[PDB]
């Protein structure tokens, strides 16, 4: 036993009301159980929000508020801002065992407007084909909200094998980033011609090739 | 104000030993609690050590009773926290915890540390990584921003951390999360200039591994 | 200006309480407290239901005054100290405070009775000790379960202690519960237990025209 349950994801927007809720699964939360409320700011900045249920820490902004409801404990955010943007994690005291942390609740406020990635294509340097490898780099940046398709061409024909990318990832304003990579060999780099990358972004397809 | 830094990051094998440490700063270490947090790579986080501000009082979780060792230095203002008989789900990011108590009741793990990387799995060895440049080629003129690149490929175990222009370059450095290669990890990052500014002057990649070692300087050239 | 006192470390409860370091608060007067942000438990882990209630007391009366009184306890150990309440590194407690616990397996059932007829209102501030375990309940105090019944001739206040393993503060996970009671002249006061009472020391003097205040600032004057 002893799982503390809370929501995976909430969404809301700037100026509205949220409640974040934290469930025991060993039965009611109780004042005895001690709540604790954490943010994590992204690239592991972690603050503590709330302590001993209700409790608001030196540094928290008074629009957060802490509070019991019916079974369970419950994070509320009166007036949410842009910056309240974050995860936020649960913590239970139970007596038996000690501290377990909820899954956290992943916390997004709708604002920013609709944004177009900027697309860049790298190719293998000399250094790395004195190594006879090469490895093509496409780089997406800049783009919002988060959720683009990677698709390469070799000469026309498309590639299916040997291309990396990566997860989309926040950036310091709020928009994304990503990136994938294309590895062959360097005798296979010059027996190729033309190398492209199609970024695919709410319909619209950027690409960026070179020759 | 309060300030908690850890040390100590790299690459331990199963079964193994390595000892964290973290040095702590903004308060008067002697008189506060103590615990360490970690948060495995399934982003869940898990309590697993405490220490009293005079360590008479010292707690672990069934996870790593027996195994784990913590204690601290109150004359220095370091915790520490000897990991041994390390199995591979221990691979967490590992840190420095604190609380508050002051109104009424207080708030837990309120103040924690930036956190140092611990890789369990020994998979594969300490692999520095070899820095290739990135730069356009197609000289398109497009605008006047031109993006260069730097290239971390091959790399293990984690972390990489780049920085263009040993810390003058800031503005928009783009550092994307690396991938699994085979065994090893690749990393890029790209850094955006004005068009006018290339032919000019040097943009030059700073690329640090810690658990390796290894802080290699690669010139962009065109 | 105003006479300012500063807590420093002692906050306004533990200076009441007498925690480790707070002697520089006791006769102290004052017209506004300052209460530090950066203050500190130094003694045993407690709660005060009405921490709130009962910062405004000691903060609005505008002095610590402390009158000493000599309860004749029966049976008990008296002057119980804790590790985690150390004073010179001397296992201690608070100065205003009386820890209570059996000597040879054997708790009596107490009844006190103090009477203020005197022209000042006196403050009893008490406390209820929550033992972790069943068996540090009986290894501290016989009788299971515990009992505090405090009154007045208007008020009759009964604390049972709960049981249980709290979150560790100075590596402790029992409590203390800190309640308090004030005895008008011509009223009483009568302590009443079969275990966990956390027995005063005495009553500060309370003044009838309360003009103090306290704040939480930054530095002196
Ligand atoms: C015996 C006594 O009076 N001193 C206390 C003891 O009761 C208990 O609190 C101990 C930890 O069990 O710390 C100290």
């Amino acid at each position: 036993q002893a799982v503390v349950t809370q929501e995976s994801a909430l969404t809301t927007s700037p100026g509205e009301t949220v409640t974040l809720t934290c469930r025991s699964s060993t039965g009611a939360v109780t004042t005895s159980n001690y709540a604790n409320w954490v943010q994590e700011k992204p690239d592991h900045l972690f603050t503590g929000l709330i302590g001993g249920t209700n409790n608001r820490a030196p540094g928290v902004p008074a629009r957060f508020s802490g509070s019991l409801i019916g079974d369970k404990a419950a994070l509320t955010i009166t007036g949410a801002q842009t910056e309240d943007e974050a995860i936020y994690f649960c913590a239970l005291w139970y007596s038996n065992h000690s501290w377990v942390f909820g899954g956290g609740t992943k916390l997004t406020v709708l604002g920013q407007p609709k944004g177009a990635p900027s697309v860049t294509l790298f190719p293998p340097s000399s250094e790395e084909l004195e190594t006879n490898k090469a490895t093509l780099v496409c780089t997406i940046t800049d783009f919002y909200p988060g959720v683009v398709t990677v698709d390469w061409k070799v000469d026309g024909t498309p590639v299916t094998q040997g291309m990396e990318t990566t997860q989309p990832s926040k950036q310091s304003n709020n928009k994304y980033m990503a990136s994938s990579y294309l590895t062959l060999t360097a005798r296979a780099w010059e027996r190729h011609s033309s190398y492209s990358c199609q970024v695919t972004h709410e319909g619209h397809t950027v690409e960026k090739s070179l020759s | 104000e309060v300030q908690l830094q850890e040390s100590g990051e790299g690459l331990v094998k199963p079964g193994g030993s390595l000892k964290l440490s973290c040095a702590a700063s903004g308060f008067t270490f002697s008189n506060y609690d103590m615990s360490w947090v970690r948060q495995t790579p399934e982003k869940r986080l898990e309590w697993v050590a405490y220490i009293s501000s005079g360590g008479d009082y010292i707690y672990y979780a069934d996870t790593v009773k027996g195994r784990f060792t913590i204690s601290r230095d109150n004359a220095r203002n370091t915790l520490y926290l000897q990991m041994s008989s390390l199995k591979s789900e221990d691979t967490a990011m590992y840190y420095c915890t604190r609380n508050y108590y002051y109104g009424s009741l207080p708030v837990w793990f309120a103040y924690w540390g930036q956190g140092t990387l611990v890789t369990v799995s020994g998979a594969a060895k300490t692999t520095p990584p070899s820095v290739y440049p990135l730069a356009p080629g197609s000289a398109a003129q497009t605008n006047s921003m031109v993006t260069l690149g730097c290239l971390v490929k091959g790399y293990f175990p984690e972390p990489v951390t780049v920085t263009w222009n040993s810390g003058s370059l800031s503005s928009g450095v783009h550092t994307f999360p690396a991938v699994l290669q085979s065994d090893l990890y690749t990393l890029s990052s790209s850094v955006t200039v004005p068009s006018s500014t290339w032919p000019s002057e040097t943009v030059t990649c700073n690329v640090a591994h810690p658990a390796s070692s290894t802080k290699v300087d690669k010139k962009i050239v065109p | 200006p105003l006479r300012l006192v500063d807590g420093q470390t002692c906050d306004i409860v533990n200076g009441a309480l007498g925690s480790p370091g707070c002697d520089h608060l006791n006769g102290a007067e004052w017209d506004i407290f300052i209460e530090r942000p950066t203050a500190v438990d130094t003694c045993y882990p407690f709660d005060v239901p009405d921490y709130q209630s009962l910062r405004s007391i000691l903060a609005n009366n505008g002095k610590f005054e402390f009158i000493a009184e000599e309860f004749q306890w029966s049976t008990v150990t008296q002057n119980g100290g804790s590790n985690a309440c150390k004073r010179a590194n001397v296992n201690d407690f608070f100065n205003r405070l009386n820890w209570l616990t059996k000597s040879g397996s054997t708790y009596p059932l107490q009844n006190l009775t103090k009477i203020n007829n005197g022209d000042y209102a006196r403050l009893y501030i008490w406390g209820v000790h929550h033992p972790s375990t069943d068996q540090e309940q009986t290894n501290l105090y016989k009788n299971n379960p515990g009992r505090v019944t405090v009154s007045t001739k208007t008020s009759q206040t009964s604390v049972v202690p709960n049981i249980g393993s709290r979150p560790w503060v100075r590596g402790l996970s029992s409590r203390i519960s800190f309640y308090w009671t004030i005895v008008e002249p011509g009223d009483l006061i009568v302590f009443n237990t079969i275990g966990n009472l956390i027995a005063p020391r005495g009553h500060y003097k309370l003044n009838s025209q309360k003009k103090s205040t306290i704040l939480n600032t930054a530095v002196p004057i």
